[PDB]
């Protein structure tokens, strides 16, 4: 974090068990996930 | 033209049952290498082999 | 999962809840009343979201004697009634339950009154003729099978009459399971309505639920969707061909008005719903015969003030495939089936479906209407002394044919005591012809008056 | 070649089955499409069909195809505008119509044209279609509409009901771009019909 | 021809039945696949490693800017003044 | 027969070829909504009339701009949406594809068949909303339409 | 320095300055837009302050594509284009681009728009015996050079091929220079007079300027602006005749209208913006005629739906002298030039400085028409027979009056056939003397229609 944003980034860190695994971090407007419910859903709602 | 839309409904009776006979050995077959399709989409969707 | 009732006003009631749970849009919640005589339950809809966890509602009944902080639960559904093979025979509320037997039925199966309308590869056009006793019906506006008749008019003018005599006919000449709504009617013709029906011994295959002029305007929009709803669940497991009849249909729309001026939303012109063209869309669509499924309606619709240029009648226009008309006007000359022959229209008629002497019979006689419609106006002043005999002799047809035009229809039997009559279409078209022909011009005109057949005109002209 | 494209709006879909199964007993569907806007849905649909249905028209129109182009109706999209913008919360005006709508129109009907030899021998034309009540001209939507059109044909119950079939009102109806687009033959047998028709 | 047009339909119909089984397929065997295979606890660290990994070799990116003006003048400069006057602030001060 | 076969190697051949990526792109909340109509707090990367997507897979556009909000309005179904969705912005003017196989062919307003069957094959897709041609680039009428 | 926008809404756009930047009223400032299909340099113009250095304005190409957080630029001056004399012979937009040519005129001298009424002290009344070729504007209006002439009419009168018309006709007699500016018009239109004026000589001889209809209101603001300082610009320096033709002002005032409404401003009770009037004042008075220059404007003014009550042309008629108007029911009738007698007027009409030969011209023809127009329904409903000796002579000369006034145009060579014609003053006083006094009751009814002169009469009477 430090290395893509100059300024430091703080921590506050949320237990999210509906989520099959991965990671998702918020630092304001932006946002980046990687998680398997929405990667399967992306799969899935693409298949035709 | 009452003939020709009765025979071409006779055909329309035909195709009917031919693609339900053709759908029989479809779904037959369909699940040949359903396994196969179900790994390569886990591989896929985990970014590493199964 | 509680609920909080903070601002009301009207019917219209506002409610907050806990942020970790807010109701989805359509869900039906519950409430009540503590006080002693005014003891009830209230059931409230979900309108709109207002942000900060509060939602604004509708009172499914009237309002009075509510207070603040009454705690308001949530069922996490859509309004539902009941539906199975039984439930003809009965007459029923706008909620649902069961009246002349209070507590029956809850076992039976239960659905929402939301849906989707059926897609666009299902829908297949109809040209089925559907004929009727009446002449002037099947003369210039025959009714179509499986498609929509429209009964436009102004304020008493008979529409009811019209209406029964219908479906009586329909009733006697053929069966099916039937079904029949309404709303802004009177209950002294729901009590004449149902004591006729017992003596048909045909209200067994007829369901029945109406709301009525004195009710919170939430039963009066609610209605109508659940009668379609049952209507549809007729059509669809029975796979049966359904009559459907509707009352009325205006007051549904001025329903909406009201409830607008009260949620705040800005007025449109001449201070209508800002939206009203995709409901109507709405409620339109959901009507329709699948291959599989022929379905009959028959809509009155009103209009205010005796003014045509309403939107409400304006866009109903556009969704109606057999229309026909009435006047004041013609109510006061005297014959009572008034029915304008000028305005009247539909779309089944046409050469390639209809014989060609119909076809040729009915613009000729469109024709001489119109030609002394257009004279009327010069005819008003002078008179006949300066027109000419070339215009005298289409004059005097125009007058007998537009008094032959009257009948004597079944439904007047409590008003003047004499029996209706019927007429085959093939008889009326070879009656018009003659008189059309010219061969009747020596007859006397008050022979004209409320008669049945040919026979029954040589008769009482000879009679006199 | 002339390829022709129509376009519905808010209409029952009965109504555009029947109107398609007429078009393909006449069999021009080799050539042919149709944009479907049903009633039932939303203001979006209706708001934003015919803004499609020209686009698709100047796809063809750039590569110097000749194209033909139907409304079905005009006044249920201004309807639809309305809403939008009554529920948008943005100031109404002249019997509750935004005032910028003729703006629109004419957005809408500026695009068809003819190209210059440059670009190719591309054509477009259009039909737009508009209702009226009580056949009156006082109502502004007609008046604006008019004023950004080369000709109009006046249609009236009265003379349907007198016989003429077509029932078109030659006193009224004009055309601002004359006999130049017609064959000279025809210039050379009939000249001043309308006139004598007049007088 | 117009047979013909039905003969296609009913393809696309075939094609719309193939469509339902596939689906239907691939959402329980990747429900099942990822409930229970992946489901092993090492599977969570390798996840968070991979993560980490494409967090890392991503190109970087640039971000600023972390009611009224007059206001907002306002309490910059209250702030510097108070910046500027608590020098002197003791511990009870 | 060996047609569905090919069809389920079309269908593998998608399977052996998804593969979602990470990106960048900026969110927002649902304030509002009601009637067809809904409010998007945040988000300052918009455009003007510029397609916006929802949870549902429904699709918006963005009308007008207040300066701490955003009013748009549902294109489809709009009985699916309640406070506290996410959006996301697609950065591109709404478009609509075009080709030559949309002959002979019933379409939505957006570009979807309804009543066909199967699908188009779009070489492009063009903004809704462009310039008119020029007066220099005109040229006088002469052809007949019979 | 520079600022930012915060809301964004139609065309109207607002932004915010830092403080010591508030530029003052009609500045032009430059937004940037960037897009991959869609780059612009959006110009806008101050409309008004709202304080705290927020200011509204509007903006002079569509808003698609902008957004919020784009620094604004001040140049720190109002609009401005180049003139000289290299303008002759090129288009050019409202911002004074050169259309031909997109690098052309980028060197010229430029002039501020906005511009300062010339002194009351300056002002003298001009009188000039100017004639055409046609008849009934040499008779019933004639013209006065200096002074203003406007036309009036509904939709689709065909005032348009009276301008193109006299426009060919004038110009080549000309030796001054022409300025042609279009407010609103089809492209089409503009198109085929370019087309035309390049098939002739004259071309290099006019400036021309216009703007089109599917432009955003804010560029229909300008135009005649930018047309009148070219005008004035040629006028008060090179002292020689300009000719200035206006298509239209009916344009401008609607999209006064909706822009006023956009801004938030209190509507009148008609729905036009207020202070239009001070508008119309102060674009109406710039074109005026000194001591020593003298200057032609021609213009043609739009009426809704034909209703004369409407304020706007009542306004707009108070600046005019010398006018003509056009009506729908005469060219219904059959007659193209479609001007009425009755209300056409003029200013210069009197026997002070022309013959009274033409005042009983007048008189009389105008009463046989007042009298014609009393009778009119009376012949059409009672009968012509009914009338007096008198009567019907008079019928008869008003009817060879009415059929006579009727003459063929070159304009209408595209239309029809048959060639335009011109005839002098002299010969028409005589014709018309001739005809009033009664000789020529025995020619048919056709032998008077579309005729160019006497002798044309005589030889049409042979050929019948
Ligand atoms: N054929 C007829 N025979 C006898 N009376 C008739 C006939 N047609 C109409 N009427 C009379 O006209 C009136 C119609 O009354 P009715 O209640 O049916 O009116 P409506 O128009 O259906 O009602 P609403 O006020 O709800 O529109 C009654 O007075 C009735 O007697
Ligand atoms: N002398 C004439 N002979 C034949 N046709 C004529 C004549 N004068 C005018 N017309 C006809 O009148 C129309 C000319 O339209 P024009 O542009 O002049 O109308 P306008 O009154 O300016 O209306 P608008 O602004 O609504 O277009 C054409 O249809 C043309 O054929
Ligand atoms: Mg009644
Ligand atoms: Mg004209």
């Amino acid at each position: 974090l430090s290395r893509i944003y100059g300024r430091p980034v703080s921590v506050q860190l949320h237990v999210d068990p509906e989520l099959l695994g991965g990671l998702s971090i918020t630092v304001g407007d932006e946002v980046i996930d990687g998680s398997i419910a929405s990667r399967l859903a992306a799969a899935q709602t693409g298949l035709p | 033209r009452a003939q020709a839309s009765g025979e071409v409904a006779q055909t329309l009776t035909q195709a009917d049952q031919q693609l339900s006979a053709q759908g029989d050995q479809v779904r037959s077959g369909l699940e040949s290498s359903v396994d196969g399709l179900s790994a390569k989409l886990a591989s896929r969707i985990l970014g590493v082999d199964v | 999962t509680a609920g909080r009732v903070v601002r009301i006003t009207g019917p219209v009631v506002d409610v907050e809840f806990p942020r970790g749970s807010v109701p989805e849009l359509f869900n039906a919640l519950h409430a009540e009343i503590t006080f002693g005589a005014l003891a009830k339950t209230l059931t409230l809809e979900v309108a709109q979201h207002l942000g900060d966890s509060l939602v604004r509602c509708i009172s499914m009944q009237p309002t009075d004697g509510l207070v603040r902080g009454v705690e308001v639960t949530d069922t996490g559904a859509s309004i539902s009634v009941p539906v199975g093979d039984g439930v003809k025979g009965h007459v029923f509320n706008a909620l649902g339950d069961c009246l002349d037997d209070p507590g029956y039925g809850k076992d039976f199966e239960h659905w929402s009154i939301h849906r989707k309308p059926p897609a666009f590869s299902d829908l297949e056009p109809r040209t089925e003729m559907l004929e009727t006793g009446l002449k002037v019906v099947d003369l210039l506006t025959p009714y179509v099978r499986g498609g929509k008749i429209a009964l436009f008019g102004g304020a008493g003018v008979g529409k009811t009459v019209l209406i029964q005599e219908m479906i009586n006919r329909i009733a006697r000449n053929f069966g099916g399971t039937s079904v029949f709504a309404g709303v802004g009617e009177r209950t002294r013709e729901g009590n004449d309505l149902w004591v006729e029906l017992a003596d048909a011994n045909v209200l067994k295959d007829t369901a029945l639920v109406f709301g009525q002029m004195d009710e919170p305007p939430g039963t009066r929009m609610r209605v109508a969707l659940s009668a379609l709803t049952m209507a549809e669940f007729f059509r669809d497991e029975q796979g049966q061909d359904v009559l459907l009849f509707i009352d009325n249909i205006f007051r549904f729309t001025q329903a909406g008005s009201e409830v607008s001026t009260l949620l705040g939303r800005m007025p449109s012109a001449v201070g209508y719903q800002p939206t009203l063209a995709d409901e109507m869309g709405e409620l339109q669509e959901r009507i329709t015969s699948t291959r599989g499924r022929s379905i009959t309606s028959m809509q009155a619709v009103y209009v205010p003030a005796d003014d045509y240029t309403d939107p409400a009648p304006a866009t109903t226009f556009a969704h109606l495939d057999a229309t026909t008309e009435l006047s004041r006007a013609v109510f006061s000359k005297g014959i009572f089936p008034a029915v304008d022959p000028l305005a009247s229209s539909s779309t089944i008629l046409d050469p390639a479906i209809v014989g060609d002497e119909h076809y040729r019979v009915a613009q000729e006689v469109i024709r001489i209407l119109q030609r002394y419609k257009d004279l009327q106006d010069i005819i008003a002043i002078l008179g006949i002394d300066e027109l000419s005999e070339e215009d005298k002799q289409l004059v005097n047809r125009a007058r007998r044919i537009e008094r032959f035009l009257s009948q004597n229809m079944m439904a007047a039997e409590q008003f003047t005591g004499q029996p209706g009559s019927t007429v085959p279409l093939k008889e009326t078209i070879e009656a018009f012809d003659k008189l059309t022909k010219g061969e009747f011009d020596h007859l006397p005109e008050q022979a004209f008056f409320l008669i049945g057949g040919l026979d029954d005109l040589a008769k009482k002209a000879e009679s006199l | 070649q002339v390829r022709c494209v129509y376009v519905a709006i808010g209409q029952k879909g009965t109504t555009i089955a029947s109107v398609k199964r007429a078009l393909e007993e006449g069999g021009a569907m080799e050539y042919t499409t149709i944009v479907a806007a049903p009633a039932s849905d939303a203001a979006g649909f209706k708001w934003l069909a015919p803004y499609t249905g020209s686009a698709i028209g100047q796809h063809w129109m750039y590569n110097g195809k000749h194209v033909l182009i139907v409304f079905d109706d005009l006044s249920k999209q201004a309807d639809a505008y309305r809403a939008i913008s009554l529920l948008l919360r943005r100031p109404p005006g002249r019997e509750a119509f935004p005032g910028d709508v003729f703006y629109l129109h004419s957005r809408l009907l500026e695009r068809c044209a003819k190209l210059s030899d440059e670009l190719g021998g591309g054509s477009m034309t259009g039909l737009p279609i508009i209702e009226t009540k009580a056949n009156d001209i006082s109502a502004f939507i007609p008046t604006n509409v008019i004023s950004i059109t080369d000709g109009q044909c006046f249609l009236e119950s009265d003379l349907f009901n007198q016989g003429v079939r077509p029932a078109i009102n030659v006193g009224v109806s004009v055309s601002r771009v004359g006999g130049a687009a017609q064959i000279k033959a025809m210039k050379e047998v009939a000249g001043s019909l309308r006139l004598d028709l007049s007088q | 021809a117009q047979g013909a047009q039905q003969i296609q339909l009913m393809r696309q119909q075939l094609i719309r039945q193939l469509r339902t089984g596939l689906g239907a397929e691939a959402v329980n065997k990747a429900a099942e696949i990822v409930r229970a295979h992946v489901a092993d606890p090492q599977a969570q660290s390798a996840t968070v490693d991979r993560f980490l990994s494409e967090l890392e070799q991503m190109a970087p990116s640039s971000v600023v800017i972390d009611l009224r003006a007059a206001s907002r003048q306002s309490l910059a400069a209250l702030v510097e003044k108070f910046d500027s006057v608590a020098g002197g602030l003791d511990a009870d001060g | 027969t060996i047609s569905a076969a090919d069809i389920e190697g079309a269908i593998e051949d998608y399977v052996s070829s998804f593969s979602a990526d990470t990106e960048r792109e900026e969110i927002g909340t649902v304030i509002d909504a009601g009637d067809g109509i809904a409010h998007v707090e945040g988000l300052p990367s918009v455009m003007t009339q510029e397609l916006l997507e929802f949870p549902g897979g429904v699709l918006g556009v963005a009308l007008n701009l207040d300066e701490h909000s955003v009013g748009a309005v549902i294109l489809g179904e709009f009985e699916k949406i309640e406070e506290g969705q996410q959006v996301k912005r697609t950065g591109e003017v709404l478009s609509v594809p075009v080709g030559d196989a949309f002959l002979g062919r019933v379409v939505n307003p957006l570009g979807q068949p309804i009543d066909g069957q199967g699908d188009i094959a779009a070489e492009t897709r063009r903004a809704l909303e462009l310039q008119a041609p020029s007066v220099v680039q005109r040229q006088s009428v002469s052809e007949p339409l019979q």
